[PDB]
């Protein structure tokens, strides 16, 4: 079944090779595209994270400057569920 | 994976090199710490050796050493050889670790696993020995020296360090950004505005913000023979013993140790092929 | 052997991807453990940890564990964390086999070679902890747990954890067709129409009928501080002291222990050809 | 004898390489060959268990139901040599 | 060494294949034994336990062991279990050498170098076991048993267990081609014509006629717990104290043990390439 | 510096790929070159080993079979001078 | 996503291959470069080792033949000023 | 890397052969030295052996061993088969660098780096023990026997030696170049022209002129269980603790050694590609 060289002769290529890992092992590729992914989710989580602390500075400024006057309590309600909705957003993103 | 990259390339309208430079980027080393054993005695990881570091006029490193007063300088150079010449010195034990995986208070890598992350540094010269007292150094820094001036300082430095090295010098780069990393996370943690935002932790970029003033346990729950500075801002993984026992077992351990200037496969010759 | 594959591909009219895949799915592991050793005692092996298990809302796993009442459920999460807490605790040892090995009361592998098929998983997250309790609660079900109910539980896990996976994360892959080998065995054993036959393991498929009742030597002869389930379906491989015997000598002497998640070498990085 | 660069001048190609074991250590690619063999001729093997059962079922379905009568001695004779026939093919298979 | 093949396979016209399968032809297995060792008591490297190989009707080896009666055949298939059941067992120790390197009365490789040269063989199924047990079988065979008869039954097996053999079963063909270095060099030094006279080893081919009869030292110059057939014609290497003392070092070095099995690298797996 | 997939779309290329190495470990191809090498110079060799075992079956035949008469002892000198030359040409190849 | 191979045939490549690492291990590319480097800068350096040594030479040469005649004097001056310029310029290179 | 390669080849016109083997002259071997142990005591590492060498008729190496009559010379061959029969003999170590590493009176390799510089030679063959024999040789050379003709003889042996090796030899081309390294700088610090003036080490090039009388403090700076010649001209390097307690604990080390034989990796094999 063999060909010989005089039927098909043999090509010789040589080459200097240099190789290069990317990652410092033992982080393999799957580690730090998932790393990559995450951290993207995480940069854009970052408006959740300034909103939920927009809602506390609120919540210490209502606290900070003051019955059958409901008004201060309303804004309390209202900043205290915003800030509930970014928690619960965060966490769902944490805890998937 | 790799049909991965080159959907990121192309959706991003990024070269090959700066989407592999952006999955590398990715990789940073942690908990780095002067390793001391005199025979088969207990061993001491310190993290605390230095107090202060100050860049000279010819841009080379200084340190205010542990117990040294507080404008007693001795240069990176003394240090290097000091080090060198002691007989229980083993060099620099680094965790490697992707972003994801710092959670601030606690790493995401269970300390069986975290076991395998550990190698021993020895640097091979003075820029090496400098990068990873650097490192250790602003991982360690306290409030008072998380400065303006400190943050200038570093970056002018790790600038004059970055021109220097090129990105086929695996191990220098992964130490430099490394650097960038906690310097940048750090001055976030101080409500300074970094350098660069990009290269400030994820997980600490939310947690500043979410663990500000009282958090409620499910937030904080996000999160979670060493030593280490307790003041020291972006040294908080230190204080959990899922860090400290895996660090101690790694050491003791029989088995032979990765060496941190081989974590980067190399392979340079030459390549016959014969065919027919 | 690529000749082979070449043809194999072109018989049956399968892309290089299946015929490459129809190859991998012959491996799996099998006796899986839980390993604990205080300092350097004496070693337990473990596999009858988990005594029940179910699938709340949120398609999470839940166990019994082996010594609690009968309905109190652990959190997977719970039991990892108690896992990681626990000094003792070493991961799991499994050992990879092919399909046509694995003869029923015993593996066709010689005891000194499979010494050299066991590793030893940590998981690396809750899903990689989940895979492998997994596995060790299938080998070890008894009678009495193999039901329609249960079996429609698990593949709906399986389902949905192999959604989640991609065929790049060789070792998910290799722990989550180890399950489906485990299950579909299971349900043929016990006279339930499996979910998919071809995931039958082959020497069982004939040992069911061969060895049904009062078979005569000939017949069984093709099949012939370690805790199993004795009423265990899929464990009968554990009976075996040239399965035991093994396991335990592995444990105290082979010295770098292979990892389960290092068990498909994987290289990335860049290729440099310079040539005239 | 040779070439410089200016009369045969070298080319430099790049890449990104990555590179995957299809299956896990220590298991080769022979081994898995002939396993997926094995299982084959096993998932072929499947109708002679069957039948061998089938003779097993039909040889308990005459001892339960039931001398110069030689009719069911007859009926056990062909299943216990159908069974014989079904168990020497298996163990010529698996004892090759 | 690439340029090498590439002149070979033009001058001779001889494939590709053929080319690499002259350069493998000459790597042989020499000094098989089986290991024996009660715990970490003193080893026992024994090459005698077969005295007489025969063929079975259906083409499988029968073997009379040392110390039994002169007719009393055991399969190798029941000797194969008696090897597996005995805790003291270790398998095959053997050398790898190029065909140039046997001496006849010694090995031209340095004790040093020797001590890299052992691997230990732990055989996968009954043909491996069979394969080692005939190498060393043959490498031991007095001139009582170096007849016609046995050399013609051995061939015919070889024959058999040839065309079962892929060129890519790279252990078993260098078991097979050990057997066939052994077999046509001891046909020839019983004065009886070598079914392939390529097959003799070299040095023995001119030790045979330079020392026939008190040969004149400068002639004899070239070629100068361990149980051996000082009796067995192929055999004469294990005289040697400079064969025998690497053995046991080998062996009792803490440094962990090649497999036979895995002395041909192998990698079997995806490659993608990325480039702009 | 960097061109974008824009102006240089990038290419992916799969491959499955298997690699058997050729000798066992751990001799190497210099070694088995330098024994294929050896062999071939052995093999032509057989002539020398031929030749002299000739003289010293007919010096033996000499002796077997048998003063002023010199003819016996001419003989001998001639089988005597033939060895010599076939062992100093052995000799010159193996230490050479 | 699958295409069958009766729609794009597979090919099968076949070579021998040989693979030779150019510098003995641990060292790396980056290390024999950067000693190419240091080796070619050190050998341009030698013209300033020898001025030194000249300088030197010129030194033991003017205090072994030998006030208000300062002729000598001028001449050591000349010599130790040009010899402390090579000096510089070497302590430059070595310390960088 | 490669870049750099492909703008110095076209830069000095030079093909790709001629720059990597510029790139690979870079490297040597030095602290050549016997290796002596009996048991578990105290090793011995001896580098003054040999007193001096002599080239025969027939090009082979003659040596004046250390202790023996000042012309009471022993074959090459003969010291090779003492050395082969010495229990205790346990081949030569030697520390692999690059020349612009070597400062003189010191090494410019850390201590810790250096550790893992050494490796372990056991001579395949006659060559490799004269080689190793040569370089130790040349290292410990006095002033008294750094003569014309002795250069001429070690010139003419390495030119005979030369021509018997191939490049794809790389370990005995590594340490044929460490001898043309040693050689040239020997002969150039004893104020004779070299042979090649390229293979004088680059550091000794300038120490001869900087330090040759009364060096200043500053210019002395840039340079600075074991037996060596301390009137070696060539060994200075061993007078350093940073080089002698490195080599100590080096062996002393219960992780196995590096052979030398194996510095450069190979492979060699069948190569198959499949794709669609
Ligand atoms: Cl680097
Ligand atoms: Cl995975
Ligand atoms: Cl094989
Ligand atoms: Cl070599």
């Amino acid at each position: 079944a063999a060909v010989p060289p005089s039927e098909a002769e043999p090509r010789l290529q040589e080459a200097l090779v240099v190789v290069n890992a990317l990652l410092p092992a033992p982080i393999t590729l799957d580690d730090a595209l998932g790393s990559l992914d995450d951290t993207r989710r995480l940069v854009k989580a970052r408006a959740l994270a300034r909103t939920y602390h927009a809602c506390m500075v609120n919540l210490e400024r209502l606290a900070r400057h003051h019955t059958i006057d409901g008004a201060v309590a309303a804004h309390q309600d209202k900043m205290r569920r915003l800030a509930d909705t970014c928690m619960a957003t965060i966490l769902q993103m944490y805890m998937s | 994976s790799a049909a991965t990259i080159l959907k990121q390339a192309i959706a991003g309208d990024r070269s090959l090199v700066e989407a592999a430079e952006a999955i590398s980027q990715q990789t940073l080393l942690r908990l780095a710490c002067e390793v001391r054993q005199v025979g088969d005695r207990q061993p001491r990881f310190t993290a605390t050796s230095i107090a202060r570091v100050d860049v000279a006029p010819g841009c080379r490193l200084r340190f205010v050493l542990d117990g040294s007063p507080e404008d007693a300088y001795v240069t990176s150079e003394d240090y290097f050889k000091r080090c060198c010449g002691q007989s229980s010195y083993r060099g620099f034990a680094v965790a490697v670790l992707t972003a994801n995986e710092d959670h601030v208070h606690s790493l995401a890598v269970p300390p069986l696993v975290l076991l395998h992350r550990f190698s021993l540094f020895n640097p091979r010269d003075l820029l090496d020995f400098e990068l990873a007292c650097l490192l250790m150094y602003l991982e360690n820094c306290p409030r008072s020296h998380a400065t303006p001036s400190t943050f200038a300082k570093v970056l002018a430095w790790l600038g004059v360090a970055g021109r220097r090295t090129s990105p086929f010098e695996r191990v220098r780069c992964l130490f430099l950004r490394s650097c960038h990393w906690v310097l940048n996370t750090l001055m976030f943690m101080v409500h300074v505005k970094p350098f660069d935002d990009e290269f400030v932790l994820p997980h600490w970029y939310m947690a500043r913000y979410l663990l500000a003033n009282n958090p409620p346990p499910v937030l904080s729950a996000l999160f979670c023979c060493v030593a280490y500075n307790p003041a020291g801002i972006m040294g908080s993984c230190w204080a959990s013993e899922e860090v400290r026992a895996p660090l101690v077992y790694w050491w003791l351990s029989e088995t032979p140790k990765r060496q941190t200037s081989s974590l980067f496969y190399q392979f340079c010759g030459s390549l016959e092929v014969l065919f027919q």
